[PDB]
């Protein structure tokens, strides 16, 4: 069909898109910490593993 | 003499076996006397056994 009231490809290059800066996003702010860690969505055992051999 | 200097030898040798850590986990105490696994692959059987005595 060609149809003008919707378009489905467009949202799904939006996703994609957005999946991407996501992922840039993350990486830019590991490589400027310097951390692997840096909330618990990362890694919560080496969180805690870590808090331990830090004390 | 000799023996007093001895004794505070043969306390450090314990010292150390009783102290050292991984965190807070034991290594020179016995609790791997009967090793531990690592598992380092992706199936389920393809390990490593560690074995530290007291």
């Amino acid at each position: 069909a060609i149809t003008v009231n919707t378009n489905v490809t467009s949202l799904k290059a939006q996703k994609n898109l957005n999946t991407s800066a996501s992922d840039l996003a993350t990486s830019m702010e590991r490589l400027s910490s310097g951390l692997r860690i840096n909330s618990a969505k990362d890694d919560a055992a080496g969180l805690a593993i870590s808090n331990r051999l830090n004390s | 003499a000799l023996k007093a200097e001895m004794d505070q030898l043969a306390n450090e040798i314990d010292e150390i076996g009783k102290t050292t850590a991984f965190g807070t986990t034991k290594l020179l105490a016995g609790g791997f006397s009967a090793g531990k696994n690592f598992q380092v692959g992706a199936q389920d059987g393809e390990d490593i056994k560690v074995t530290v005595k007291a």
